[PDB]
DNA sequence: CATGCACTTACATGCACAGGATGTATATATGTGACACGTGCCTGGAGACTAGGGAGTAATCCCCTTGGCGGTTAAAACGCGGGGGACAGCGCGTACGTGCGTTTAAGCGGTGCTAGAGCTGTCTACGACCAATTGAGCGGCCTCGGCACCGGGATTCTCCAGTGGCCAGTGGCGGCC
DNA sequence: GGCCGCCACTGGCCACTGGAGAATCCCGGTGCCGAGGCCGCTCAATTGGTCGTAGACAGCTCTAGCACCGCTTAAACGCACGTACGCGCTGTCCCCCGCGTTTTAACCGCCAAGGGGATTACTCCCTAGTCTCCAGGCACGTGTCACATATATACATCCTGTGCATGTAAGTGCATG
């Protein structure tokens, strides 16, 4: 029921996707892993915020606004998703 | 055309004569004082240094291949 | 004799390609997954509109883009081409992040 | 014996909602009182940067030889101009993807 | 049917349109556009009222929104957006 | 015949010596105080006035400001800012 | 007739003024009504901030051997802890100064 | 009253004092009209906000508050000056 | 001999003072003199609190010291010791200017 | 006849250009659904009036800002050896781009079903609002002790003259041929 | 007898060391002015009571998310293998830095002008609010061509095979020792 390892799921080759349209072309090994753990931290620090807006609705399901609020807070306001 | 570039090289190695060996940008901003067209012939100063340090007649003071100092042999 | 580029030249034709293109580079599923996990260890049972696991997603490749760019800047100006973790530590604590 | 309703951006000659902004700016809760003219201020301002902007789009799309404004041509637009990219260098936009851009110590000799 | 939604669909229609007969429209590049027109207007509205706070002034007038579109809106399209918003102002003011 | 002016210093003076009687101020210490105290508050009252925008709540109550406050302060200092909130809401509810 | 009057912030038993702070909340134009409990909240997270932040200052101004906290004892309480530090990364103190911090490769040998 | 080359006044070794403030060991000699510069464009930015809010209170007397207004304004917020 | 100090170390004597030192590093009247002539320069005959160009020199003078601490991150990220344009190009970059 | 030198000749190496492959670019076909437009509607914006209050404006004064002289150096600046550092070149050994077969799991798509988002009647907790009143919080003043400044020791760090060890250069010796 | 290898001496280079010198702190003493604490005012926080209403709750519903299940195919994965890239070494030039000397203008201290910030008063312009009404845009629905995908063809590009110029080495004949 629960989940123990996704971080794997961002595979080494969507990573080398995104760092081509970063403009990278060559990338070291020790790349992956590092940027895995850099985008987990951004993870939890909008995802934390995201669920302290779902639960001050009193909603048990993660809506999209909530997202975009706390993208703004964050200063990564989002273009095409409010309201 | 003239002399190859290995008379210059041993020219470049005798000028000065330090207690350390001539570098390579040393020799090469000698031979650019001496007339040569340096900018494209790095290659070949390169196989000529090595060459010439095969036959033992230089003998490299402290870098390896073409970095570091140059210096003649004993005798 | 089959026929093989030299290192950089299809680097830089999907260079060309992903900067051009607009669409995701991110398998849908194993993002989603990665969020509820995540998620999970916040508040237990959580569900997800999709359009927000949608909005996650382009926020992700939006600051992770913007960090390759920082970082390929980073590695030029350390007269590299190739990049180091060392460069995302860089770029992350110039950001302030 | 009511006047004839009529319409208050048509009154500024505009586009934009003068009702709808000036209600959103009441119950937006920034004061406790605002100017008449206030909203037609800020409706004007929204009309152009909104009509530059789509112009840009348009622009961009007639580039790319499509008929229908894509948020990729948003995406060229807003960063190609100055301005603009001053005004909105920390947003994020959907589809939009990045200018095409090689440093040139990347490209071979 | 549901409670009605408002949206800013119809105005940046017929702002493109007077801008450019000639194209079409995304719906999701409109979802974009909703986003920047209330992203800007929560800007400037929020600006403005920053303003009257420091000034005591318990009425926003177009003053305190010319002085906010300085303050963000960046140079010469801050200098354009005096222009329209100010004849679009005299024009109302002559009703 | 001066004009009132308000400040935070008499209420951190009875903190700082109910936590260290034996440490005293500077006064441009306490302005930055002052600049921190206004600073904080506008910043938990500005998040508190949009999520009241955001599930359309007219009134904000201490809910919003646990909320507000969980937002903003980090982790210890934000478990432990709402357990010092949480007694005083409590003790001033028997009161 | 009356009771005495007995003040919120005394109710709480906290130091911060309860009636200025919902004062303030009143004309800070967020929302129209406020809950009875959210300035007093409010007051409290305020008091405790504060007053972590003056063990700070009083143990670094100990640590200094002044009696008297200043700017610079700000400075050093704020930079070194990490909730604060990055609480404050963006906001600026007068007369601080910086932390003491040199890179490892500046040192001699 | 009216002065020309004062961003010279912010003279080398106050930028030098600055760089060892800022932890520099070693300063190039490119450096400090850069600098100059830099500190020119982050000053008409901060001065031109602050401009503007003057004249928005219809005074020709510029407060500090309107400066540390014009400050956190660019997200970069002063403490001690009465904010 | 007359005493001469290397180089370096009396930089890091002087990063160390500065660094324990907390007051501006600038003068206040050409400092002063800078701000009312480039103000002029918007709208005329502007009048100065000292408060508010003291204000201003405290945050330009932090705003600066943060750059040159950018500065050094890039100058270490280079390998080098001596800081360089392009490391204040870059960080200026990076910070999103 | 031998030998050095010069001359001639063959081979290795770097550079240039043609040629094929190939992935991208360029030309219709289509069928599809997103997009754009007609339509019911209702609710949200507008018209008329009102009341009252927030803001605009006159007056003033005073306090704060501006303007000016003169020592007084600290600081800025200039100059100069000279060490230390940016940086070019090279070797070199690697780690990562590229290519290709495999497995897998990502995606499509199709069904079922339900938590749960969300919408709507209700009524009550609660919070804003008005009259009084006071006491806590702020202006003003004084004073005094924490603290700034200074001067003399003590320390502390650091750079540079000696200091020995190590390594390679060097000459002399003994054996060998 | 000379030559060659070995052996022992020796000089230069490189890490180690004590001491001197200058910087830096620390301790004691002195004045001096912000902290802060007391006093007086006032205004705003409190108390009390009221009206109205915001929102929590009850309840319902229908809908979007979650699960599952099968198929498929592209993506990942992993292995091979070459090559280009970091990067360490070496060196080399030259660039600021430390250390003075000269200069200069910043600053403090003082003094005079007046200007506009701020404050109070008065007023009226404007706008929030209320009642009424109607039409503007929004949800819904539905046709429809822009273009995504598909297919065929052209060209740009990129690597690579080959062909050329040039440098170098070797042989050898010829002049001469």
């Amino acid at each position: 029921k629960v989940l123990r390892d996704n971080i794997q799921g961002i595979t080494k080759p969507a990573i080398r996707r995104l760092a081509r349209r970063g403009g990278v072309k060559r990338i070291s090994g020790l790349i992956y892993e590092e940027t895995r753990g850099v985008l987990k931290v951004f993870l939890e620090n909008v995802i934390r915020d995201a669920v302290t807006y779902t639960e001050h609705a009193k909603r048990k399901t993660v809506t999209a606004m909530d997202v975009v609020y706390a993208l703004k807070r964050q200063g990564r306001t989002l273009y095409g998703f409010g309201g | 055309s003239g002399p190859p570039v290995s008379e210059l090289i041993t020219k470049a190695v005798a000028a000065s004569k330090e207690r350390s060996g001539v570098s390579l940008a040393a020799l090469k901003k000698a031979l650019a004082a001496a007339g040569y067209d340096v900018e494209k012939n790095n290659s070949r100063i390169k196989l000529g240094l090595k060459s010439l340090v095969s036959k033992g007649t230089l003998v490299q003071t402290k870098g390896t291949g073409a970095s570091g100092s140059f210096k003649l042999n004993k005798k | 004799k089959p026929h093989r580029y030299r290192p950089g030249t299809v680097a830089l034709r999907e260079i060309r390609r992903y900067q051009k293109s607009t669409e995701l580079l991110i398998r849908k599923l194993p993002f989603q997954r990665l969020v509820r996990e995540i998620a999970q260890d916040f508040k237990t049972d959580l569900r997800f509109q999709s359009s927000a696991v949608m909005a996650l997603q382009e926020a992700s490749e939006a600051y992770l883009v913007g960090l390759f760019e920082d970082t390929n800047l980073a590695a030029i100006h350390a007269k590299r081409v190739t990049i180091m973790p060392k460069d995302i530590q860089l770029a992350r604590r110039i950001r302030g992040e | 014996a009511r006047a004839k309703a009529k319409t208050r951006s048509s009154r500024a000659g505009l586009q934009f909602p003068v009702g709808r902004v000036h209600r959103l700016l009441r119950k937006g809760n920034y004061s406790e009182r605002v100017g008449a003219g206030a909203p037609v201020y800020l409706a004007a301002v929204l009309e152009y940067l909104t009509a530059e902007i789509l112009e840009l789009a348009g622009n961009a799309a007639r580039d790319n030889k499509k008929t229908r404004i894509i948020p990729r041509h948003l995406q060229l637009a807003i960063r190609n101009d100055e301005e603009l990219n001053k005004l909105l260098g920390r947003v994020t936009i959907a589809q939009g993807g990045v200018l095409p851009n090689i440093q040139a110590v990347l490209l071979p000799k | 049917k549901r409670s009605r939604k408002e949206s800013y669909s119809v105005y940046v229609y017929k702002v493109l349109k007077q801008v450019h007969p000639d194209t079409g429209i995304s719906s999701k590049a409109m979802g974009i556009m909703n986003s920047f027109v209330n992203d800007i207007f929560e800007r400037i509205a929020g600006e403005a009222s920053r303003l009257a706070h420091y000034n005591k002034r318990s009425t926003i007038t177009s003053r305190e929104i010319q002085t906010a579109v300085r303050l963000l809106l960046p140079g010469e399209l801050a200098k354009h957006a005096v222009s329209e918003g100010t004849k679009a102002v005299t024009k109302y003011t002559s009703a």
